[PDB]
């Protein structure tokens, strides 16, 4: 079958300024009747995906003619002229040539923005869930750029590993920011066993750990 | 309005088989290829099989000849897939569309999607969620705005529908991708409101899991 190659694997680009995705692929997509079949398409978050392309530089109707496709043989181009937000998304190219029909592993095109500092929140457990036996304490850090951020637990002063869940959201296109949850679970009796609980977080925007804590007591 | 639905998530046990349903509306469906695409973790996408509705004639990715069956009722307009012998590899999002290449034309017409179906393969059992409502004490953001959460944790298999005050509460809401842990998924939810709402006008966390057919309120009371 055709290997389809891309590359980059993800590019940020700041809105208005062009951007451009290759696509290689192992033979040459020349079908014999002279039509080149390879096709553009992109999965916006959370969407089905959408073809932008055709017949390597026909756009389909209602796409916006920023995005122009280029290439022959193996090596095929895709490029926007001015990146706009709803650019945000992965682009795939796809070959029809050769059967059976085959994707490239896609490019992920993220927003580069003005770095932002995560607005923290920290929740101690419900009395619902203390009630079942359980105890979660909950972090959420919102809104911060770049997406590489590192948050570590702390108990009482030292490192908590165990028991921790963390998600993360894809890119805002609102803000172009993201946003990750962390979650900590103990016994309801552990919980009870201690005093404060840190949410620590290591990011771009700041030369020292970034804190959010509380101290667990009786009143 | 060309529009094609696709019928709902789905939780397999290993070695069964499923039949995923298409329905299309808003043009002659007799008339173009419909085609099945795969996509597994995200980014990965492969091309399995095509049938003409009008001929019933198809055509198959052969790494797919045995595990799918294609079939399409005119009298409904809908297209269908049977995927058999359900394992490891199955467990996708699979997704229905009128392509639109017209063979004839050498060209194209606008590609129609439909909204795809997750399959899951999995003996785990199914578990009904508990909604824990997160009031701040430190997750106060001080005044000005404060943030409130829901914590869903425990429950299998996905999805899940969080939404807050019914959907009223859209905006400054962060839903997070829900994460499996020893056979149960946790997701959370948080919502940003002024000072001055909260907690003046209750916010209210409303939870969903068809798979129990569990549907729950939490008030997140101060
Ligand atoms: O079938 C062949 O062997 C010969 N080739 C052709 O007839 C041309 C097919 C062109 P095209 O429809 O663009 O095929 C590629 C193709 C088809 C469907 C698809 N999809 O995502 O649904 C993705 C890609
Ligand atoms: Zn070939
Ligand atoms: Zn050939
Ligand atoms: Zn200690
Ligand atoms: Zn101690
Ligand atoms: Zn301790
Ligand atoms: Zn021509
Ligand atoms: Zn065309």
């Amino acid at each position: 079958d055709i290997v389809m190659t891309q590359s980059p694997l993800t590019l940020s680009v700041t809105i208005g300024q062009p951007a451009s995705i290759s696509c290689k692929s192992s033979q040459s997509l020349l079908y014999s009747n002279g039509k080149t079949y390879l096709n553009w398409l992109l999965q916006r978050p959370g969407q089905s995906p959408k073809r932008l392309i055709h017949l390597v530089s026909k756009l389909d109707s209602g796409v916006p003619d920023r995005i122009t496709g280029s290439g022959s043989g193996t090596d095929f181009t895709l490029k926007i002229s001015r990146v706009e937000a709803a650019d945000l998304g992965v682009y795939y190219c796809v070959q029809g040539t050769h059967f059976p029909y085959t994707f490239g592993g896609g490019t992920k095109l993220e927003i580069l923005r003005g770095d932002a500092a995560p607005t923290v929140s920290i929740f101690p457990p419900s009395s619902e869930q203390l009630t079942s036996g359980g105890a979660s304490v909950v972090c959420f850090l919102n809104n911060f750029y770049p997406k590489d951020i590192n948050v570590k637990w702390k108990i009482d002063g030292s490192e908590r590993q165990n028991g921790v869940l963390n998600s993360w959201t894809d890119q805002d296109s609102k803000d172009s920011t993201y946003s990750m949850s962390s979650t900590l679970t103990l016994t309801k009796d552990e919980y009870e066993r201690h005093n404060s609980y840190t949410c620590e977080a290591t990011h771009k925007t700041s030369t020292s750990p970034i804190v959010k804590s509380f101290n667990r007591n009786e009143c | 309005e060309m529009q094609l639905q696709q019928s709902g998530a789905e939780l397999l046990r290993p070695g069964t088989s499923v039949k995923l349903s298409c329905k299309t509306s808003g043009y002659i469906f007799t008339s173009y290829w419909i085609h099945w695409v795969k996509q597994r973790s995200g980014q990965g996408l492969e091309w399995i099989a095509r049938i003409y509705p009008g001929t019933g004639s198809t055509y198959y990715n052969e790494k797919f000849k045995g595990k799918a069956t294609l079939t399409a009722d005119k009298s409904s307009s809908t297209a269908y897939m049977q995927l058999s012998t359900l394992k490891s590899e199955d467990s996708a999002v699979y997704f229905c569309t009128r392509w639109g290449f017209i063979p004839v034309r050498e060209d194209y017409v606008m590609d129609y999607w439909g909204q795809g179906t997750l399959v899951t393969v999995s003996s785990a059992k199914t578990t009904a969620p508990s909604v824990y409502p997160l009031a701040p004490v430190c997750g106060d953001t001080t005044g000005s705005s404060v943030t409130l959460g829901c914590l869903v944790k425990g429950y299998f298999p996905e999805p899940v529908t969080l939404t807050w005050n019914s959907g009223s509460l859209s905006s400054g809401v962060h839903t997070f991708p829900a994460v499996l842990q020893s056979d149960l998924y946790t997701l959370s939810s948080s919502v940003t409101v002024t000072s001055s709402t909260w907690p003046s006008q209750s916010i209210t966390c409303n939870v969903a899991h068809p798979a129990s057919s569990t549907k729950v309120d939490k008030k997140i009371e101060p």
